[PDB]
């Protein structure tokens, strides 16, 4: 499984011109050092391990960072589950226009004990229900609605002091793969949402206290952690060199192309 | 080891000893077959 | 020699004398869906040389200080032909784009385009708070140019460095992407399938990809040279296959 | 039950884990997989083709499009010096960071691998020049003279209906995996293009041609330790 | 014992597990199986039988029972009127989305597969007439003329002793999987029946004749992404 | 396992009729696309999974949730167990008359350290004793009575902090399925208990804490999930449209047939 | 994987790879065989 | 799911276990291992090598050379006394604490095996003589008289062309592993160095000669039980 | 037991078990073979 051995190679004076290509083509050449230059045999046991997709992938980053409280719309944590919500997953899951990847949720959830007049009330463990709302599906409005009835929607109920909880998702996209990036309109009249936000619309994710209520107001923050698993990268994308200002648009600062150097000789040390 | 505990394919580990790769997708795109040692044209 | 080429899908054919070779979209040629992977239970509309022909965008002029075009496809073949006609009378439609550019200069001028197939080109609005209208980056009659810097309104991001995606234009070569060398080559293919993730789609909300067309340098040409060196798309769909019979959409 | 003794490492988030995890909908019917074309199976794949890279990258010239642009002349002046000159390493370097090897290697913390630039001359197609692009192996000065970069490993580029030639970095490292991160232990290079003859045009053609150089990454190129890219910065909540 | 390090899916309950988890009663004789008739061992088979459609859901008539009857009669006025309109998409449509296979389509995120609406003539035996039921695939406007229905995927009911004439839609979709809340990207056609002729009835018979839609699921349906129904609202403990 | 490939079909005028059926018969047109339209050789990956009955109830629903406090009635929590308490997880099971599932109970209980002038006292980790007495059993009367003692009785003595109390409980019904839609009285004189009362008499549910008192009151919920599996539905019926009102019978309010919409002809977008 | 762990029938994983499906019942009751392609009279 | 009973030693982090944990970061291509000369896998062989012992530590002498240089000298005064005297056990006499075999004796807590001092006379070649080098077991008091080292196991060292006697002290203890901590129980026994005759020297040649000792292992030694070394002893962060 | 349960080869137990050794590279580094029954010279 590991890369191709430098061939060795010697002095030339050949037609095969094999450094003289032509960009022209779009073909990026498949020359080697031994082509160009004169190489000894190396033999490369240096493997393209860990930059496998599904080992690119295989890094678990942050997607939604929210606070929710215990003792309105402020108890419970609500996450239109977009993968672009933190930039430092998104601008891996935008280096490829169609991802089928089966996404491995990890919950990380911390109580804070906001800081207040009295604190000398201890709760016990606080039980995290972290409820999946598919797409249409009914969407709880108060902490104790109707909705957290989990009678068909996913939840973990991760109570805090234990093992991070953590619920594989399968492939759950409509289309056959994941549009990280989709410049299409939601309507056929080419009006409405512009973006990823039309294909990438997989549900919501409301996060609550099982418990009722707490003596003392306790905002723990729900940290969602995407690990995509079994991923089909389909269309490989650059890196958003702009920092991203929106979660549901690609709308962009420019940017420059890279870190400007004093001169086109600056060669730094 | 590899043995599955989960019933659902992807409750599974992530194939990271899968180290595929077709670079000719990206590299080599054209249509006619381009060798280095030949000139591209 | 590989400079010569000659591609003659349906009715029009389109013959080079100075043309590499054709970037196939990602090494996969088109073709029509196979029913493995076809999720539509209509049959398929196949023209084969009814929509499957080169069809010639209106040509515009590579001036200097041109940062670059795109085109937004399908939908920039939108009142062309038989091809758009079916995209108004069919829901779902998919199509292999042959785009073939065509950037006739003589030998004594100076430029290179980035004839660069990015599929989903997600463009961002140049004020990031709103977002722009389809007319900003539809591509119905006239490409859209990028702009050498920054725009502001509600517009899309034409900066030319960002690619209007925020993305290093640089790095545009990632996509099926050929170059037109007035050094080497006159005119670029690209055969780019069909790519998305949903086997067919709409081919109005959508836009399958874009055709940027980046000068990444300058048309450079002394006086007396052609100063109107013409940037003429010609984009024929391969296997194009269409399903959902309807009204006409307009 | 059974016995169990917890490992030191239980009740663990650990990032990179190959763990199994119980189906948040199981026996979840997928959409059926499709033949998507461009299957990215690893992005070592998106490294090794080529990319535009900002060689011009003095103030300003980074937003407009002359980043890329290598300026060439059919002028004697300053055909002593360098058309170019910057640092081999794709991971720090101005020129290649952004790039599409040097993004996928900020990625990462490791690189290994012989990175091949593709130069291509954006010029008239009568406008012929022989230049030397060089990749001088680190230890010494940078090339402030032609033979300096003749010492080290180097092309000759002879312009003609080719147009493009790959310099190709033959990995000439003291270590198996060059780190990507600016350290001088595993600093690369340095690669510097130069005039071997000048890029003589005919009347008719302009004097000031235009090069491009694409960084690409050849088979030997890998990465291998993941890293969290510099580049990405988020100030807040989008 | 044996050393084992948890998971960090470890100690939560996901409703959607397969965890094996300790009998309350072991060894318990439950009552032994009978053969009921009928046995349900997929919510797709209640989709699949059919199920009248409130076609004529107009304020107040959801109340009687003429939300399932479409009116038709033999008149000259609104001829060039549709019959009905409403939209494919059992899962949000007015219509479908209280019907056997909209309620269970609203049970879940994402449907596949080709919806049959059965149309029921619930008229004169001696009243006959020709509709056009046409189902346009999304993308265009709602048809606004028997022309523009016509255009897209239809089927001409003659009604006659058979008197129920089953549109198929035939899965017109750019995706392997239509989501069932109201997104415009996986939004359907438009289901949309006219009359291709008049409702000719005899003198003797009700000018005014009754049509039953049966909106079912064929072989092809399925859903796959499970979510709890909009629908079933609980204002509080019962 | 998957769904029936839609086979290719193509032009027709012939006396098959496959569109023109009759409902008159009561049987549902088992026609294709491929029979009323011309369609194209389709294979259909698809599958009805998740869409069946096992898979359906899989999805684990809240069906119980009360206050039981420490430090009378109201320091132990009663349930009669019926899954029509909750109305997101009954109308699942209302989809079918008879369903033979042995139910999967899974107690989330976190402790809400009720809100009083003094809350400066930690108590220690809170046991949870959910004991199950089947019908005609012994029911307690104090958080302290003897019933309590689970000489017989099944008890999970839940720990907080710890995993989710999970026990399964067999198919228990004394007939052959649970009649989650019973139209019977419960004495032979048609006098008495009408609905699913009277079949569905599957016991009570105690859940109290095991530690004895706390300094401070301490009401914690108790939230019974009920995972169906081994599901053996044998009678369909449709959702209950109207909300749901009584926990003991399928009294409802009148309910509209569907969301109305302004005209017959009054297609959205 | 698929070991019951548990001596009770009950106390074992829903068999959620079960996908057999008879519409039948429900979608052709009828005591006489109706076929789609002739007259249902 | 599985019924596991955590141990009593579960959720600890034993210092020394053979635990399995989750990669940080898996399928991480490792730089490709090369042949390095000297490859260590026990650090018994490099207790097995010699090392110059500090003999004179007297105070003062560590600081400079002369703690491994044992003086010898062409005089008839203190010809009756040793050359030196020292304890057996590498772990806490003062000779032998901080030579290789005696560093890596301080790691642990238990030692067996036959400390070999091989005794470099490092003098002028015509400095002829004969020393008696004699490890007498524990059990009795230092040797004070050359007969009472003579009584103990001893080997006469013959100055001459190969210059270096190896005194192998054949490993005389009670127990299977004498403990490298000071215990009386598992204490060692004395190495003493006398003259069995004076360094006889031409005129031309220096009458205070130099003898190096080199403790060393052998093929026997072993170390059993491993311990934080008393050595390094760290008063706060570096 | 010696079943490794992690795929990567890092993610596996301390080889504690190999007791392999070699003092040879230190105690006998030298070109000519020396052998202790003969003098050094
Ligand atoms: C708590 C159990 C259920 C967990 C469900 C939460 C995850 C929903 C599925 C996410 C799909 C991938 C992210 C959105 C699509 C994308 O932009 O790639
Ligand atoms: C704590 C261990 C014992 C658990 C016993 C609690 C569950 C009792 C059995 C419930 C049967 C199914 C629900 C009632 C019948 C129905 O309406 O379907």
């Amino acid at each position: 499984r590991t890369v191709a051995n430098t061939q060795p190679s010697g002095p030339s004076n050949s037609k095969e011109i094999p450094a003289l290509t032509a960009v022209e083509t779009g073909h990026t050449s498949q020359v080697d050092p031994s082509d160009t230059l004169q190489t000894r045999h190396v033999v490369n046991f240096h493997s393209r391990s860990e930059s496998t997709v599904e080992n690119f992938m295989g890094r678990a980053a942050c997607v939604f960072m929210d606070q929710y409280k215990l003792n309105s719309t402020d108890n419970f944590a609500v996450w239109t589950i977009n993968v672009r919500e933190m930039a430092q997953l998104r601008r891996k899951c935008e280096l490829f226009t169609y991802m089928r990847f089966d996404i491995e949720m990890t919950m990380v959830i911390t109580s804070c004990q906001d800081q207040g007049t009295q604190l000398e009330q201890d709760m016990p463990v606080l039980t995290h229900q972290i409820m999946y709302v598919p797409p249409g599906g009914p969407i709880p409005a108060k902490v104790d609605s109707y909705e957290w009835q989990t009678s068909t929607n996913p939840s973990v109920f991760w109570t805090e002091g234990n093992a991070p909880a953590r619920m594989s998702i399968p492939f759950i996209s409509v289309g056959n793969a994941y549009s990280l990036f989709y410049d299409g309109w939601s309507h056929f009249t080419q009006d409405g949402t512009y973006g990823y936000t039309t294909l990438n619309a997989m549900g919501k994710l409301f996060v609550r206290h099982v418990n009722k209520s707490s003596p003392h107001q306790i905002t723990s923050t729900i940290r969602v952690y995407f690990k995509p698993k079994h991923i089909k990268a389909w269309v490989p994308r650059p890196p958003r060199l702009c920092p991203y200002i929106n979660k549901g648009d690609v709308n962009f600062v420019v940017t420059e192309v890279t870190d400007a150097r004093k001169s086109i000789t600056d060669t730094p040390h | 080891t590899n043995i599955n505990f989960y019933k659902d394919a992807a409750s599974s580990a992530s194939n990271r000893q899968e180290l595929q790769q077709d670079p000719g997708k990206f590299t080599d795109p054209v249509k006619d077959l381009m060798v280095k040692t030949l000139p591209a044209l | 020699s590989d400079r010569v080429r000659s591609m003659t899908l349906g009715n029009s054919t389109i013959t080079t004398q100075e043309s590499a070779n054709v970037v196939v979209g990602y090494g996969e040629w088109p073709s029509y869906l196979s029913d493995k992977e076809a999720t539509a239970e209509d049959q398929p509309t196949q023209p084969d040389v009814a929509t499957c022909r080169f069809y010639t965008l209106e040509s515009v002029q590579w001036e200097k200080s041109s940062p670059g075009w795109w085109w937004k496809f399908p939908e920039a073949l939108k009142n062309m032909g038989l091809f758009g006609q079916n995209m108004h009378y069919h829901y779902l439609g998919r199509a292999g784009y042959t785009i073939h550019v065509q950037c006739n200069a003589s030998k004594f001028h100076q430029g290179c385009l980035l004839v660069v197939c990015v599929p989903e080109a997600e463009m961002g609005c140049a004020d990031t708070s709103t977002t722009f209208p389809a007319t900003e980056l539809t591509t119905e009659e006239e490409p859209h140019v990028f702009t050498s810097d920054s725009i502001t309104g509600k517009k899309v991001q034409a900066a030319v460095c960002n690619a209007g995606m925020g993305v290093g234009v640089g790095n545009l070569t990632i996509f099926p992407h050929q170059w037109i060398n007035l050094r080497t080559n006159n005119s670029a293919t690209i055969v780019m399938p069909y790519i998305n993730s949903v086997p067919m789609d709409n081919m109005f909300r959508h836009y399958n990809f874009t055709l940027m067309i980046i000068p990444f340098a300058p048309l450079n040409f002394n006086e007396g040279a052609t100063a109107y060196v013409p940037v003429t798309v010609t984009i024929a769909p391969m296997y194009a296959e269409y399903n959902g019979l309807r009204l006409a959409s307009t | 039950g059974v016995p169990v003794l917890n490992t030191p490492g239980s009740t663990q988030f650990l990032t990179s884990d190959d763990f199994q995890s119980p189906s948040a909908m199981p026996q979840f019917d997928e959409t059926p997989e499709m033949h998507i074309p461009g299957e990215v199976r690893n992005l070592m794949e998106m490294a090794e083709v080529d990319s535009v890279v900002p060689v011009n990258n003095i103030t300003g010239k980074t937003k407009s499009m002359e980043a890329y642009q290598i300026a060439v002349g059919t002028g004697n002046t300053d055909k002593t010096k360098p058309i170019f000159s910057f640092q081999m390493d794709p991971g720090y370097s101005s020129v290649l960071k952004r790039t599409l090897l040097g993004e996928m290697l900020n990625y990462y913390a490791h690189w290994s691998g012989s990175v091949k630039l593709t130069f291509l001359f954006c010029g008239s197609a009568m406008a012929t020049g022989k230049l030397l692009i060089s990749y001088s192996p680190p230890g010494a000065s940078v090339p402030s003279s032609r033979k300096d970069a003749m010492l080290g490993t180097h092309i000759i580029w002879d312009i003609g209906l080719q147009s493009s030639c790959v310099l190709c970095v033959p990995w000439i490292s003291q270590s198996h995996y060059r780190m990507v991160q600016q350290d001088p232990y595993t600093s690369a290079g340095y690669i510097t293009c130069w005039y071997q003859t000048n890029i003589v045009v005919p009347p008719g053609a302009p004097t000031s041609c235009d090069v491009l150089c694409f960084a690409s990454a050849c088979n030997d190129f890998s990465v291998r330790l993941l890293r969290d890219t510099p580049f990405m910065a988020q100030p807040g909540k989008l």
